[PDB]
């Protein structure tokens, strides 16, 4: 009973080349199979909406990995923009072989897929971060492709106002891909937030936005900062800590400065109205620019009773702080806020995202926890204890209980055997010594009846460099030895970059290099065959932030402590010709209040690249074709097909 | 020179070159931040490097943003001395033009500064420039060391006065769309000033389950009358499925497998086509004119898709003509064998309800007639449409018609572009007859009318079409819906054509023009608002 596969992202993108993936299984391996596959919409009378291309592959070479374009001209020929309910496309794949052999009712099989005009990566970029009214404002752009590249495509400008409103627009076609423009700000514009977007002409919904908010400022001479003694306060009842915090006042060059810190306090709610306390006002001298101060647990607790609020009632109140430093003998002051500080009952955070749902049974089910103090680094050595409890149906709960010391980035993984014919799956993670916090999730087993499931482990378990080997071991589970060979698939940023054939032995190990390619995660999707009923199992695998490709290297000549008035020569190193866009841009526009929004890094350029990813979750499903929705594929074997994605995001 | 951000500009890079900067004259740690975009590789930004710039003896001022003429100003400039040994120094501010200086002149000031410490000059210069001043001060040092430092920043004074801002609220529709802005009148207007107008406008802009319709879906089989039983719906499926996009949620390739079903049915029914094409029941029994109207307006509406050949149905359409009486009537030759693919059509009258029927099926077969050619076929054939509305509209002024034949009279005239005073009385006719989403399990001949009627109002959607369509669908909603034939290809045109009424979307553009006659000349302005707000 053969059958023939369809493969390609759930959504589409125009403009850019389509991954699509076609597969043959249960071949009698003495039959040559041809036909094409291309883009139609049902709506318009099934017009090529796309151009036409052909896999014409065989048995022994029973994978094909086809590259699609999409031209927008054949697009807005095809009607697509002249729909009524969604952008939903059809994707089919025409071969006569499947009518004559097969005897289906049609020569051809295909999928439903939803299209989206966004496209590329587009990076805008400021002057300044702070502005104040009656300056003039630069800006500049990068267009870039879904590869990374330079882009020449022609975009829109357009200058957001403070109350949603547009101010200028302009037209552009870079043909070196980098543009720049000036911009006056009105003088009478009232302080409040301003942005900027842009988007390809030929686009829509590719738009991309940047915030500069506009103030009436005028630069400070150094700023000052309060930086609490622990993050958190425990409030849990007969202990109370002790809270102490310290005032550093620097000049924006380095130097210490001198003068007196004033300090009022207060409360903060879920809100934020505000407040203070009346006789728990510090007024200290600075020494050396450091200043320490704490107060009791006797007069915090006088000032409770006086306030009446109620130690108990410190569940998610934020205590506020405010700093009114002058410095002597200028004069001039400035202000300091410490909104982030809570009232928590636990030192540690739990998080349970990346530990996967819908346990398999018959392989060793995989815990996975973050552990991290609140608002802080991630943290180590702190040991975490579960008490995993098997629902099953046959006998009574069992309660297996096992522990384990934090890895050094806050990761933990502790593999735990599940039995068969289970109900469900109940545990609690508890990490903490003393004051744990209590994390409980359940899980419910698939439902019984189906064919053998797929299990993934991964040894190492740890997310791998860029450049590594990662390992993969593949075992089936039930009486299904019926296949020959495992088939297996990576994912990255919603396209099908690899695809291969493994063959069945008693020990699977599936080696897979990560390049730059697979950042910054990429799925693994793997499947066999029982029978006829597909069955595969999912794993998403994260990848480390790394490095450059490019090779950017930006110094200076050491610290000498330069002059005013002075030279210095810049060095800087490229890996390949390229250009750079230098900014030079003052600290103390940091030191004005803000709310000091981060400059542009790896981090957001990594974000904006995985912003791209279909698929949701962990991954992991009960069956086949739930699995392989999750995951961001649209599947279709011409007896189970894929639904249509409710919306773009998941 | 104290900028902000200096260091704005883009070069191409060799792995190497050194570009020397001179460093702006100020007292911060710059940091330098940048972008390399690369053809091969790609984007990378660098890490952030810290210039330190810093001067061991300064002095630091901070004019303050506004400064209002006439009022007294204070001026700190205070002296910063990290080194060793105590300064004797001297400040005076140098003596400009526009201000007064407390002083007076170039008066010189002595204070001692021990290491380590900070010692500030009061200064009290009331400003009487018109819009700005420069403003330099010189802290002169002695003979111990000779150091000193000079700082000069611009020294802006805003205008006379208070600032006033007016508001103008107004709405817009496309009666009333010339109104006048007076102009500015208040008495408290300065002579002398800036008058900075700005336009700000907002745009404040504000089914069936295609499961069931599916199994419609039939291949051809029968002889020539258990044929049209099995296109009809067909086409009416294929017809809604495409026009109300619900192809995506049915399996990808039913689509293909109802184009292929549609090419066998055509193939099949055009094989029973006699000299005159009137597609009898049987080549030997006689033709039917009824028949060959369903037959001219379902192959015209699939002849869309099928490559057919439009003369082989113009002929069709010149022998349907033949079979027109003076008035303008049409009477069948020979009945149906079976009555129950008539469904609304027996009843008191027939004549009227046959020629309605009829002058739908010639409507649909003008489009497939081709522009060139066949011009005496076009002018007949419009001749005989004319002739028809001539007679469906006397005999709905007669009126005491059936609630069928009033509504698919109603809908004959009115896609056949009847003149105003018809299609007016038999408006007002089929209004009188509106029962009341009640409107008209039920039988066949009542979803005929509905769906004749809203047909017809759709021609003629007002807070109408949508409350019987409610009642439409919910009665097609019902399980095996659309017992007999013609129902559901009529049901299935007009959900399809209320769907398309419903759902569509316009320009929304408010374009406005801003013109006035100053004394500098005469200004215009527009503003597009097709799609946001603009100022
Ligand atoms: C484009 O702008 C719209 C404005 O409503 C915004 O909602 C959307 O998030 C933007 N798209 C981006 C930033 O990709
Ligand atoms: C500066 O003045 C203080 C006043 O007590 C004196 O002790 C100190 O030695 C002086 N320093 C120099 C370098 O003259």
């Amino acid at each position: 009973k053969p059958r023939l596969l369809l493969f390609s992202p759930s959504v589409v993108h125009l403009g850019v080349p389509l991954s699509v993936g076609v597969q043959l299984q249960d071949v009698p391996r003495g039959q040559v199979v041809k036909g094409s596959v291309f883009l139609r919409n049902p709506s318009r009378n099934n017009v090529p909406c796309s151009p036409k291309v052909d896999f014409t592959l065989s048995s022994e070479r029973d994978f094909a990995l086809l590259s699609l374009q999409v031209p927008l001209k054949d697009a807005k020929s095809c009607g697509l923009h002249q729909l009524l309910r969604g952008p939903e496309v059809q994707l089919v794949a025409h071969s006569p072989w499947l009518k004559d052999s097969l005897s289906r009712t049609t020569n051809i099989q295909g999928i439903n897929l939803l299209f989206s005009s966004r496209r590329g990566h587009l990076f805008l970029q400021t002057d300044q971060p702070i502005y104040n009214p009656g300056q003039r404002v630069r800006y500049r752009v990068f267009a870039l492709d879904q590869k990374m590249r330079p882009s020449t495509d022609t975009i829109t400008v357009m200058v957001e106002n403070s109350h949603g409103l547009r101010v200028r627009k302009k037209e552009v076609y870079m043909p070196s891909s980098i543009f720049q423009d000036d911009f006056v700000i009105p003088d009478i514009s009232e302080p409040g937030t301003w942005k900027i977007s842009a988007r390809f002409s030929d686009g829509l919904e590719s738009n991309s936005s940047t915030q500069f908010e506009v103030k009436k400022y005028v630069l400070p001479n150094f700023e000052v900062k309060i930086t609490p003694g622990k993050p958190y306060i425990l409030t849990v009842p007969g202990h109370l800590d002790e809270m102490q915090l310290d005032i550093q006042a620097r000049y924006i060059y380095g130097k210490p400065v001198q003068g007196v810190a004033y300090v009022r306090f207060g409360l903060l709610d879920e809100d934020g109205k505000k407040t203070f306390f009346r006789g728990l006002e510090s007024q200290t001298k600075l020494v050396n620019g450091q200043s320490h101060i704490s107060l009791s647990k006797a007069e915090f607790q006088d000032a409770l009773e006086k306030l009446n609020m109620g130690i108990t009632d410190l569940q998610g109140l934020r205590l506020y702080v405010a700093a009114a430093i002058i410095e002597s003998p200028g004069g001039e002051m400035e202000e300091a806020e410490l909104t982030s500080w809570y009232f928590v009952s636990s030192p540690f955070s739990l998080d349970l995202s990346k530990t996967k749902r819908h346990l398999v049974p018959g392989a060793p089910f995989l815990l996975q926890a973050l552990v991290r103090e609140m608002s802080g680094s991630p943290a180590s050595g702190i040991p975490v204890k579960v008490s995993a409890t098997v629902s099953s149906p046959g006998s009574v709960p069992e309660v297996q209980d096992i522990q384990q010391n934090t890895d050094g980035s806050g990761q933990v993984s502790i593999p735990i055997i599940i039995p068969q014919t289970i109900s469900e799956l109940q545990l609690s993670v508890s990490a903490g010594s003393p004051h744990p916090a209590i994390a409980r999730l359940t899980v419910a087993a698939p439902p019984s009846g189906g064919p053998g499931f797929l299990s993934i482990e991964r040894p190492d378990s740890r997310p791998p460099r860029v450049g590594d080997t990662l390992n993969l071991n593949l075992r089936a589970v039930g009486s299904g030895a019926t296949f020959s060979h495992y088939y297996y698939m990576i994912l990255s940023r919603g396209q099908i970059v690899f695809m291969n054939r493994e063959p069945k032995r008693t020990l699977t190990s599936v080696s897979v290099f990560v390049d730059h390619h697979l950042a910054p995660s990429f799925y693994f999707v793997a499947f066999y065959y029982h029978g006829d009923h597909p069955v595969a199992n999912s794993l998403r695998v994260d990848v480390q932030a790394g490095a450059c490709e490019g090779k950017l290297e930006l110094s200076v000549d050491g610290a000498k402590q330069y002059r005013n008035g002075e030279s210095v020569k810049l060095h800087l190193e490229t890996d390949s010709l390229a250009l750079v866009a230098l900014g030079a841009l003052d600290t103390a526009l940091y030191a004005a209040g803000s709310k000091s929004h981060k400059p542009l890094n790896m981090g957001k350029v990594f974000e904006a690249m995985n912003s791209y990813d279909l698929g949701c979750g962990p991954g992991g499903g009960d069956s086949a074709l739930q699995v392989f929705q999750a995951a961001g594929l649209a599947f279709s074997d011409g007896d189970q097909w894929t639904l249509s994605r409710k919306r773009l995001s998941c | 020179f104290f900028p902000e951000n200096w260091l704005w500009r883009v070069e191409t890079v060799d792995r190497f070159q050194i570009l020397t900067l001179w460093l702006p004259d100020s007292l911060t740690t710059w940091e330098i931040h940048g972008l390399s975009l690369s053809k091969t590789k790609g984007l990378c930004v660098a890490t952030p490097v810290q210039l330190r710039v810093f001067r061991e003896f300064h002095l630091h001022l901070r004019l303050p943003m506004s400064v209002r003429r006439f009022e007294q100003l204070e001026l700190r400039p205070v002296l910063y001395n990290y080194l060793d040994k105590n300064l004797t120094v001297s400040v005076h501010v140098s003596p400009v033009e526009g201000l007064c200086l407390a002083g007076g002149g170039g008066l010189a000031q002595q204070v001692l500064v021990p290491a380590g410490s900070a010692r500030p000059v009061a200064f009290s210069v009331v400003p009487t420039a018109a819009a700005a001043v420069s403003l330099k001060v010189v802290a002169r040092g002695s003979f111990e060391f000779p150091v000193g430092d000079a700082v000069s920043k611009v020294l802006q004074i805003e205008k006379e006065g208070a600032i006033h801002r007016e508001e103008l609220v107004y709405e817009l529709n496309p009666r009333g769309r010339t109104l006048e802005i007076p102009g500015n009148s208040d008495p408290n207007m300065i002579p002398d000033g800036d008058f900075n107008s700005y336009v700000r406008v907002t745009a404040s802009d504000p089914a069936l389950s295609p499961g069931g319709v599916a199994s419609l879906l039939r291949l051809p089989r029968g002889c020539g009358e258990q044929t049209m039983i099995y296109l009809a719906p067909t086409l009416a499926a294929s017809r809604y499925l495409d026009k109300t996009e619900q192809w995506s949620t049915l399996p990808p390739e039913t689509k293909d497998h109802a184009v292929d079903l549609i090419q066998k049915g055509y193939m099949r029914i055009q094989q029973f086509r006699k000299a005159d094409g009137s597609y009898a029941a049987w080549l030997s029994r006689d033709s039917s004119t009824w028949l060959t109207a369903f037959v001219l307006k379902v192959l015209s509406l699939a002849q869309e898709q099928v490559g057919g050949s439009p003369e082989k149905l113009q002929e069709t359409s010149n022998w349907l003509l033949s079979q027109q009486q003076a008035d303008g009537s049409f009477q069948d030759p020979c009945p149906v064998l079976d009555r129950s693919m008539q469904g609304g059509l027996v009843g008191n009258d027939e004549t009227v309800a046959l020629t309605a029927f009829v002058t739908i099926a010639l409507h649909h077969g003008l489009a497939v007639f081709q522009d060139e050619g066949a011009e005496p076929l076009k002018q007949r054939v419009e001749a005989s449409i004319s002739k028809a509305n001539s007679f469906l509209g006397e005999k709905a002024s007669a009126g005491l018609l059936g609630a069928h034949a009033a509504a698919i009279t109603a809908y004959a005239l009115s896609l056949t572009k009847a003149p105003v005073d018809l299609l007016g009385v038999a408006h007002n006719n089929l209004m009188a007859m509106a029962q009341e989403n009640l409107y008209w399990q039920a039988p066949a001949l009542w979803i005929e009318t509905t769906a004749y009627a809203l047909l017809h109002l759709l021609l003629h959607k007002a807070e109408m079409a949508d409350q019987a369509s409610a009642w439409l669908t919910r009665q097609g909603s019902f399980q095996g819906g659309f017992r007999s034939t013609q129902d559901t290809v009529i049901a299935l045109d007009a959900l399809s054509a209320y769907w398309i009424a419903s759902h569509t979307t316009e320009e929304r553009g408010l374009n406005v023009t801003l013109s006035s006659t100053g004394r500098n000349g005469f200004k215009s302005h527009a503003l597009q608002l097709n799609n946001l707000e603009e100022e």
